């Protein structure tokens, strides 16, 4: 206990994040401290139609170019245009405030470690592995449900207009399909 | 006899004229003979390779604080460490490179072994303000080098690159078991010292098969550090060598679609200032990770981020272009044009690929045996 | 790979044995004492400065620690095969000079010579 | 043979010896007149000189007389001399064989590729005045010791032991040298000093890395063992001796290496400087004019104020040698 | 004494023309070759003594197409126009071949420049950079010339430019992103001679000047040996450095060097 | 002294060849540079002490 606690206090970071994972019931602290230590030849017929209309070729001028065209051309082109988008996350250094970040590097950084042990675990070779990863994926939806859900609600709250849960699904969701897919190759090696 | 002391040369000789004039073709043939003055090889070397675990051992003694190189022993080691891990990285792309530093009769692994460069410089750079102090321990380093490269794969050539500043090493046991139980595990040491030659080093480098040096001058540090970037020969076939890697497609994001998803970096989200959080990155194939910079290994699944044009930059080595064959201009029945440049042909010279049969100059000859390393009719 | 010699080792002359070889060889051979406590002292430390050069690829440094080897009279009773690298450059250098003179000769003789 | 050791030069196969020594015009040494008298009774086979442009003197011409000698082979880096004697030399000893292409052998790497430079400094207020009314040769030192290229010769010397290069100094005058290096706290050769003081300061001045930079008088004008140096800088040389111009540029070969002038402008240095130039230009050197130093006032420099430059005035008008 | 050299490479794939064509689109390969020779005059107008050379490539091979205005744009437009006429009557589809050759256009495009450069005169530096126009897919079978082309492009400092129509290639991604190049994708065909004027006309100096687009999301995919296919992960061997999709016993690359 | 300083250099500094070099520069430098390389061959052909 006095060792397990100075350990704690010397990384209030984790001290957070134990009690983040161990108080709000998502994984135990047995297990927490565990881990620690082309087509068919309709294709030629074309090619033999655009052959006979390059057969008889002539220059042209007007045709090249419009004032229309340059106009859109150049709206385009310019700032704030569609390929000049000058938003690109404004003030995102501002935006979003840094107590929010905080949280959001937080949740970053325990997604990472649980998807970290989550690999290491991969591949499963033996059938106590198997075990493992369930209890690990139990973990991450817990973590999720205890977090995520609360850290969207604020988000929408204040109507923050970057998708940072997007990235943090993104990886939740690939975790979460890979384990499906080695769960269905797991059965189908079974029949 | 002597060579010098029969007839004098006469070099003059070898220009003639037969129409008083006739000396425009002599000048013109050795314009000619002047040109392909290479290999054909911008190397000419070692035209293959192997993945080396690369162990740099610093010296941290009192007498990294001599001035022999200008200001001091240390800070000219480190610069040109930063140099040597640059060159390294550039000419080794699945390379990974560890330093230690000796101090104080101990050992300490100053960077762990991998294949960030950024990470070893900025290391370096911190390490320039450190203190001397103590003695240098070669066992102490050898025996953390031996530890960290008992595990690695048997394909890799483990090297260690030792650079020992004092003359004397403070050894808490016998080092020459520690030097046979290296050679058993089959680790190649090389010393590089800077004031004069220590016994234990040479037997070391002797008894590993590696090389001892002792540095003259600045310039002849480089040298010697240039000298060991190259990598070793390898054999034609050793085992089932491979390794699992991905090929980070570099996405980023624009605000323009909808998904615009901004993401902090994993190599970021460790430093004490606030990570930075941009647009988009290097994405891991395996578990969707942003990193900024490679090649980095994965820091959640373990899969090695590597960039193809650098592994795909080597690859003419193994299949080097065939000289082409010269014909002179008179006997060659065919176009009169080079089918690289398009340029009319009026060289005494004219060469002929073997595979396609087209016709280049002596310039574009030049130029796909030297730059192109392909045959452009054989692309066709 | 050095070999120090600190001062002129000469025999003592107590025991009345050196000093009546030295009025044997005065009397007889007209042998001056000087010249032979010299030439004794000179040969002693030459027979124990010489032992540091076996074989033709074995190197060293070889100094001696007293101004007394200055003088001429003793540099001549040096062998002859050491009398032409011992340059008047360095006859009554200081130690800091000394110690920049042995690191250069052990930095430039540590290269790959051929046989 | 020069009267040092006395290593039995009798009956020997290559003898080495010295001017000065086999054309005496005095009563000689009595072992040094038996071993000339040994040494004038019999062939010799390639007799080499060395510095070979300094052979048509008064006393030099006739050692090639007072022995017998089937072959001459005379050595030599300057062969440009004043008083035209080099004509002599072709029948003194023989034609000028080999003269070797200085640009295409530093072009080869293994001479230095030196950057000559002739930058002049103006002559301060305080002494062009007196410049101008002596003429009767107290001038010399006057020019020599111009505050400007006084401040000049210590910005360079500061800014080269600043990148650790290696120095040395010529300068003739010794009588100014004196206070040109007592003032800079650093070690120069009188010349006649001794051989032991020369030899180790000599010795010590390669392997230091507190000490690098010397000053010679004169005495580096011939060909001597000096170690490898970067930078060469000349004050107040001899009048208009090509070859020792050239002797001092090839102290410095072995931009590797650069080596500078410093002249007084408006003063007989500059065409003393100019006319003794013309060797090294047909040698293919090109000599850049410098005019402005970078960051002259950015660092303190001796003579900042006028104080010590008018009192400068005083010690080198205290010459009087009358 | 600054010279600009504009080799412009056309994919005049007739398969994706055809398709354009029978499409009944506003943009045909015609007006393309219009805005090209357009390209072409205003890069001459530019400077006095700025070169001009065009590259077609074709399932074939590659062609080297080079009253009241110029007269030398009047001689250099109607000899473009003879070459393409020449090359699209006389291209007969014999072979199952549908993948442009980009590949050795680029290479004749080097050796072009390269020839080029020794003409020069040494007092001036002849800054050239290479525009391609792209219609048809990215081809994979040319990933390993492609990538040493673009090596050479780079070692001789080569501007590459890709100007991608209605497929994005990779290729030419990796090839903008070496070389410093510039990537874009048109939104408006017919409005393509704008952009090539407004894009790529300018030199790299003038590039630092005006604001351009940021470059695109650049892949990355490297192409297996055994399958010629872009790959995200797989299987390299440590002693040549040969892309594997599936794990093997032996390297086939290595088993083959002795 | 203090004005003794500023005296000295004053005089040195700008004495024969600058009084017209510094007036021909006031007078020029108004076009740009013609090309990068003119600085490239500048630093070549200069002397390390005119580089800092
Ligand atoms: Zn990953
Ligand atoms: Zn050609
Ligand atoms: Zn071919
Ligand atoms: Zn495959
Ligand atoms: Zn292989």
């Amino acid at each position: 206990l006095e060792e397990k606690n100075r350990m704690l206090q010397e990384d209030p970071v984790l001290f957070q994040l134990y009690k983040d994972l161990v108080v709000s019931q998502v994984i135990s602290a047995e297990e927490f401290w565990a881990n620690r230590l082309a087509t068919s030849q309709d294709i030629i017929n074309s090619f033999q139609s655009i052959r006979q209309e390059m057969e008889a070729y002539t220059p042209k001028l007007t045709q090249v170019l419009s004032s229309s065209a340059a106009s859109s051309t150049i709206t385009a082109l310019s700032p704030g245009g569609a390929l000049m988008q000058g938003g690109t996350q404004q003030a995102i250094n501002q935006m979003v405030p840094n107590d929010i970040q905080s949280e959001l590097k937080h949740l970053y950084v325990a997604v990472g470690e649980l998807l970290r042990h989550f690999w290491s675990c991969f591949p499963v070779n033996t059938p106590f592995l198997e075990e493992k990863v369930v209890k690990m994926k139990s973990n991450l939806e817990r973590f999720q449900v205890t977090k995520l859900c609360p850290f969207q609600e604020k988000i929408r709250r204040q109507y923050l207009s970057t998708n940072l849960v997007s990235h943090i699904e993104e990886m939740l969701q690939t975790a979460y399909n890979k384990l499906h897919t080695w769960q269905s190759r797991r059965l189908m090696k079974k029949t | 006899t002597k060579r010098w002391e029969g007839g004098y040369e006469r070099t003059w000789e070898i220009l003639k004229e037969d129409e008083s004039g006739s000396l425009k073709a002599t000048i013109e043939d050795i314009l000619f003979k002047a040109k392909r003055k290479r290999v054909f090889e911008h190397h000419g070397q070692v035209r293959l390779g192997m993945m080396r675990h690369l162990y740099v051992v610093v010296d941290g003694s009192r007498t990294m604080e001599d001035q022999d190189l200008k200001p001091n022993r240390l800070t000219c080691t480190l610069k040109l460490l930063e140099y040597f891990v640059e060159e390294y990285f550039d000419q080794n792309p699945i390379s990974q490179i560890g330093i230690i530093v000796t101090k104080s009769k101990r050992a300490e692994k100053l960077t762990e072994l991998s294949g960030n460069p950024r990470k070893h410089i900025t290391s370096l750079k911190k390490a320039v303000d450190m203190t001397c102090h103590g003695e240098p321990s070669l066992y102490n380093s050898l025996s953390i080098a031996m530890q960290t490269l008992k595990h690695m794969p048997g394909h890799t050539s483990r090297e260690v690159l030792i650079i020992f500043s004092s003359l004397t090493t403070c050894d808490p046991s016998n080092i020459y078991d520690l030097i046979k139980t290296l050679k058993a595990a089959k680790i190649r040491v090389s010393v590089i010292g800077l004031s004069a030659e220590v016994r234990v080093c040479t037997v070391l480098a002797r008894e590993t098969g590696g090389t001892y040096h002792v540095i003259l001058d600045e310039s002849h540090y480089k040298e010697l550090l240039t000298h060991h970037v190259s990598p070793p020969p390898a054999s034609s076939s050793s085992e089932c060598s491979l390794i699992r890697m991905g090929f980070p497609q570099h996405t980023i994001a624009s605000l323009s679609d909808q998904d615009a998803k901004p993401s902090f970096s994993m190599a970021h989200l460790d430093g004490n200032t606030e990570p930075g959080l941009t647009l988009g990155g290097y994405f891991c194939p395996q578990c969707r990770a942003k990193y900024c910079e490679l090649p980095v290994e994965c820091k959640i699944c373990g899969l090695t981020l590597v960039s193809a044009p650098h592994l795909a930059r080597s690859y003419h080595h193994l299949f080097p272009l065939d000289a082409f064959q010269e014909i002179p201009l008179e006997e060659y029945n065919g176009e009169r044009f080079c089918y690289g440049c398009q340029g009319e042909l009026k060289d005494q010279h004219v060469y002929v690929c073997a595979v396609c049969q087209n016709v280049f100059c002596v310039d574009c000859d030049v130029f796909v045996h030297d730059s192109l390393h392909c045959c452009p009719g054989c692309i066709h | 790979r050095a070999v120090i010699m600190f001062g002129v080792p000469y025999v003592y002359t107590q025991s009345r044995i050196l000093k009546a070889r030295l009025e044997y060889l005065r009397d007889q051979f007209q042998i001056r004492e000087n010249d032979f406590l010299t030439f004794d002292a000179m040969r002693h430390a030459a027979q124990c400065v010489g032992r540091a050069i076996r074989g033709k690829t074995d190197y060293g440094l070889m100094v001696f620690a007293d101004k007394r080897f200055a003088r001429g009279d003793k540099r001549g009773k040096l062998p002859r095969w050491i009398q032409e690298h011992l340059t008047d450059a360095n006859l009554n250098l200081t130690v800091d000079e000394g110690v920049q003179v042995a690191k250069y000769f052990l930095r430039q003789m540590a290269q790959p010579f051929h046989r | 043979f020069t009267s040092d050791a006395k290593d039995k030069p009798i009956g020997c196969s290559v003898a080495i010896s010295t001017y000065s020594m086999l054309g005496h015009t005095t009563k000689r040494s009595w072992e040094a007149e038996r071993v000339m008298e040994w040494l004038k009774t019999q062939e010799w086979g390639l007799m080499i000189l060395d510095e070979v442009h300094t052979i048509p003197a008064k006393m030099f011409r006739r050692v090639l007389t007072i022995v017998q000698a089937h072959c001459k082979l005379g050595l030599t880096a300057t062969l440009v001399r004043e008083d035209d004697k080099i004509v002599d030399l072709n029948f003194l000893i023989g034609p000028k064989l080999y003269e070797a292409n200085w640009m295409e052998l530093q072009n080869n790497g293994y001479i230095a590729k030196v950057q000559c430079a002739e930058v002049w400094c103006p002559m301060s207020p305080e002494f062009y005045r007196e410049y101008v009314a002596i003429k009767t040769k107290k001038r010399i030192l006057l020019y020599t010791m111009n505050p400007n290229k006084f401040r000049a010769c210590q910005f360079l010397i500061k800014f080269h032991e600043r990148r650790n290069d290696k120095i040395i100094v010529f300068a003739d005058n010794v009588f100014a040298l004196k206070e040109y290096a007592i003032r800079l706290n650093k070690p120069y050769i009188y010349g006649p000093t001794s051989q032991g003081e020369r030899m180790q300061i000599l010795q010590n001045f390669k392997h230091n890395p507190k000490i690098n930079t010397i000053f010679i008088s004169k005495v580096g004008d011939t060909s001597f063992d000096l170690p490898e140096a970067n930078v060469l800088i000349q004050i107040s040389s001899h009048g208009g001796s090509r070859r020792q111009e050239a002797q001092r540029l090839g102290r410095v070969l072995r931009y590797n290496a650069f080596f500078y002038s410093l002249v007084s402008q408006d003063t007989q240095e500059m065409a003393y400087s100019t006319k003794r130039q013309r060797f090294l230009v047909d040698q293919g050197y090109s000599f850049k004019v410098i005019t402005k130093l970078a960051g002259m006032e950015e660092e303190d420099l001796a003579f900042s104020t006028k104080e010590e430059q008018q009192q400068l005035l005083q010690k080198v008008l205290a010459a009087t040698d009358l | 004494d600054e010279l600009n050299l504009l080799v412009i490479v056309v994919d005049a794939n007739p398969i994706w023309w055809g398709k354009q064509a029978l499409k009944e689109s506003q943009f045909t390969l015609s007006k393309c070759i219009d805005a090209v020779m357009v390209l072409g005059n205003s890069h001459l107008f530019m400077n006095r003594s700025n070169k001009l050379a065009v590259i077609a490539s074709h399932i074939q091979e590659s062609r080297f197409l080079y009253d009241g205005k110029y007269e030398l744009l009047t001689s250099a437009n109607e000899v473009i126009v003879e070459e393409i006429k020449d090359l699209m009557t006389k291209s007969d589809i014999k072979g199952q071949h549908t993948e442009t050759l980009l590949a050795g256009s680029l290479a004749k495009a080097l050796c072009y420049i390269h020839r080029m450069n020794k003409e020069v005169k040494d007092n001036q530096e002849m800054k050239s950079r290479i525009l391609v126009i792209k219609a048809a897919e990215d081809s994979a079978l040319q990933y390993m010339n492609f990538m040493n082309v673009i090596f050479a492009a780079q070692k001789q400092n080569i501007l590459i430019d890709a100007c991608v129509l209605d497929s994005d290639s990779g290729l030419l991604q990796q090839a903008c992103d070496i070389t410093g190049g510039l990537y874009l994708k048109v939104p408006q065909m017919p409005s393509l001679l704008q952009y090539l004027l407004w894009v790529f006309l300018p030199d790299q100096d003038q590039r630092s000047q005006l604001i351009l687009p940021p470059p695109v999301h650049v892949d990355y995919r490297a192409a297996c040996f055994c399958h010629r296919n872009l790959i995200e992960i797989g299987y390299v061997c440590s002693v040549c450095l040969s892309i594997f999709c599936n794990f093997s016993p032996i390297c086939t690359t290595c088993e083959t060097a002795f | 002294g203090t004005s003794s300083q500023a005296e000295a250099a004053r005089i040195l500094a700008a004495s024969w060849p600058q009084n017209r070099e510094d007036e021909e520069k006031q007078k020029l430098k108004g076009g740009p540079k013609k090309t990068k390389r003119e600085k490239k061959a500048a630093a070549s052909h200069l002397f390390p002490f005119e580089k800092l």
